[PDB]
């Protein structure tokens, strides 16, 4: 779905962002995206251990 | 059923799901959630602070200086770390509370 | 017309200043939209 | 858009500075959908 | 993850905080962090008592 | 130039006052950011 609803920041609104941005800004964002993934693997793996109660 | 969770493998009738469970992943790396990463919005990077000059050459020339902007970047860093520590923490605590 | 000459000078000057202003507003609006995105990504 | 057709006080909101807004507005709508599709796949087993 | 995204409050924005802060401020924050822990032990221990229904 | 002397004095005075102001704003902004953090920690 995400292929045709795509747009990029105009080139005039860069000089702004690159005057305010700290160093830990983008690094932080990536963390918020890695914490998500981790929780999805935990969830899938927790539901495969519950299939051990189907043989009783 | 233990090998499809340990990541050791399964041999038998459970030998088809050993390729479906490789797509899920292990740790932080998930082939399924890395498909979403070629389509991430391109955000600009971080460079050192340069001044901005209003009115180059004219009697009314002034410049927004960097000394009072460097102080903002200091407070802004802090308020982004505090807001991530209070997210990582609170997501470990409510791991069994189905959010 | 000693007035026409004067009125023309002041319009010229005004046009120059509006140009410098359209610059400053794009630097500041950039910054504001950039603080608002990062804060959002961070807090539910 | 033209305010005051025909009168001495005729002015027009131009398109050059409106086209720039539509540029930033597009971006801020894509960012807000990518961060919705993503977060709904991740929490598919967390009963929302 | 929390080791490289780390930053500290600048030293000029202290004189402020130390003019407004009550006495029960920081003590309260710690409570909000202890209530969290407690609920995590309750949850883990409540799921070990549900394994008593796996032998039936 | 009895005017140059005067204009110079007033600029000197102005510079001094801007210094005192940059102080006051850091004390008040500190306080405001400190009330906003504590309230957040307390209410979801």
């Amino acid at each position: 779905y995400l292929s045709d609803i795509s747009a990029q920041l105009p080139s005039d609104f860069v000089q702004g962002v690159q005057l305010i941005l700290p160093s830990n800004a983008l690094p932080c964002f990536y963390v918020i995206l890695s914490v998500k993934a981790a929780i999805f693997i935990f969830d899938v793996k927790q539901k495969i251990v519950s299939y051990l109660d189907w043989d009783k | 059923v233990s090998g499809l969770a340990n990541g050791n493998g399964a041999t038998g009738d459970f030998a088809g799901s050993n390729s479906q469970m490789a797509q899920v992943g292990d740790g932080d790396n998930s082939p399924l959630m890395n498909n979403f990463r070629q389509y991430l919005p391109s955000l600009p990077q971080s460079v050192e602070c340069r001044p901005f000059v209003f009115g180059a050459g004219k009697p009314y020339e002034f410049s927004i200086d960097c000394d009072k902007i460097n102080l903002f970047r200091g407070v802004f860093a802090f308020l982004l770390y505090v807001a991530t520590f209070m997210y990582v923490f609170s997501t470990f605590a409510n791991i069994l509370r189905n959010k | 017309d000693p007035a026409k000459a004067a009125f023309d000078s002041l319009q010229a000057s005004a046009t120059e200043m509006i140009g410098y202003a359209w610059a400053m507003v794009v630097v500041i609006v950039g910054a504001t939209i950039g603080i608002k995105l990062f804060k959002k990504f961070t807090s539910k």
